[PDB]
DNA sequence: AACTATGAAACAAATTTTCCT
DNA sequence: TTAGGAAAATTTGTTTCATAG
């Protein structure tokens, strides 16, 4: 009910850099937006799309494949460029 | 009347008692979804059904033998929040069953009676699969669910002791794969010929499992307590057409041959890329 | 004039659910 | 029933265009 004053990248970066091992599966990043801001508890079709897009396009977000699927991580020296 | 949270560890035996597991469940078994008919009980490799039996109980009075689908991942044992044991009845069933429910885990109680020497023939246990979106989206549950489709038939019993002490015993089965697809594609290792040797190797180890193909490669690996892999060797595997579901691999040689303490290694099987078995246990001993 | 953060989509490949027989 | 098989859907990732600031 209030568009949080942060960019997706900023938040996607926060959810990750706050989890126990600094890495999250896509669904878990979703679970972070959802329980962190009431704004994300609606219109999922739209922001979920936005997150998947931010996660691929920005190089500071690297997908690390593993046995249990794949997790997302942030590369600080990179997130610290162009912003 | 008792109190043993399904998540609490329990040995398979204590005192003169032992909760055996005569026959074992077969490898594959496609759980059924609420939106579909039943898919029967868990059959055995033989063609029959699993079988569990007590031992140290020599008194004469039935006992309730519990049953719940447990988890089968690396971590300790715990109820598998995505799978529920499902009670089958009537026609093709010869085991009277009682159906409880603890927390969020469905439990199926079967009786073990002195008449059959405390030996029940689990032929009424089925497996129901819950949809993931409904289980992950639970206020507390932080468990995965995607590609999370292997289970273990967990058995538990409470022998009452004449001292006023409830003695709990429990034992899990071998992992079963409930996914239709992850049964046609993912190779699985049911039994391994040997579990160790000197840092030398060369010795052959036979693997018995499923979906083993002409491209089934095996790989040994090692990793620290944090998860960082520090070794990756591709053990040499063979090909035998007469031999149906087995694999013959040549234990590779450990990296540091100059070790004074035994180590822990893991090995799996890979048919393509996504098609990869679980990590199997193995140990290299000092020269 | 060129960017950026956002929206809205097209597509592909891996997986999960639902229907049929 | 129970067993098989597979169509339907969804999930997860990639890319394309467009527009407001
Ligand atoms: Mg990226």
């Amino acid at each position: 009910i209030v568009r949080p004053p942060f960019t997706y990248a900023t938040l996607i970066r926060q959810a990750i850099m706050e989890s126990s091992d600094r890495q999250l599966t896509l669904n878990e990043i979703y679970s972070w937006f959802t329980r962190t801001f009431a704004y994300f508890r609606r219109n999922a079709a739209t922001w979920k799309n936005a997150v998947r897009h931010n996660l691929s396009l920005h190089k500071c977000f690297v997908r690390v494949e593993n046995v249990k699927g794949a997790v997302w991580t942030v590369d600080e020296v990179e997130y610290q460029k162009r912003r | 009347a008792s109190l043993p949270p399904l998540e609490w560890p329990l040995s398979s035996q204590s005192g003169s008692y032992e909760l055996r597991i005569e026959v074992q469940p077969k490898p594959h078994h496609r759980a059924h979804y609420e939106t579909e008919g039943s898919r029967g009980a868990v059959k055995a490799p033989t063609g029959g059904h699993p079988v569990v039996q007590l031992h140290g109980y020599m008194e004469n009075k039935p006992l309730g033998l519990q049953i719940f689908i447990g988890t089968a991942d690396e971590r300790i044992l715990k109820p598998h929040a995505f799978y529920q044991v499902h009670r089958i009845t009537g026609k093709t069933v010869t085991t009277t069953s009682y159906e409880k429910i603890v927390g969020n885990t469905k439990v199926l109680e079967i009786p073990l009676e002195p008449k059959n020497n405390m030996r029940a023939t689990i032929d009424c246990a089925g497996i129901l699969k819950l949809r993931n979106a409904d289980i992950e989206l639970r206020k507390g549950e932080t468990d995965i669910g995607r590609k999370n489709t292997r289970v273990r038939l967990v058995f538990r019993v409470h022998i009452p002791e004449s001292s006023g002490r409830i003695v709990s015993l429990q034992t899990a089965s071998n992992p079963i794969e409930c996914s239709q697809r992850s049964a046609h594609e993912l190779p699985m290792v049911e039994r391994q010929d040997t579990d160790s040797c000197l840092v030398y190797g060369g010795q052959q180890m036979i693997l018995t499992g499923q979906n083993f193909t002409s491209e089934s490669k095996v790989v040994f690996t090692e990793k620290t307590t944090d998860g960082q892999q520090i070794w990756e060797m591709e053990a040499t595997v063979d090909k035998d057409k007469s031999q149906p579901n087995m694999l013959f691999v040549e234990i590779p040689e450990y990296r540091n041959k100059h070790i004074r303490t035994p180590v822990k290694v893991n090995f799996y099987v890979i048919n393509g890329k996504r098609k990869r078995s679980q990590p199997q246990h193995f140990t290299y001993h000092p020269v």
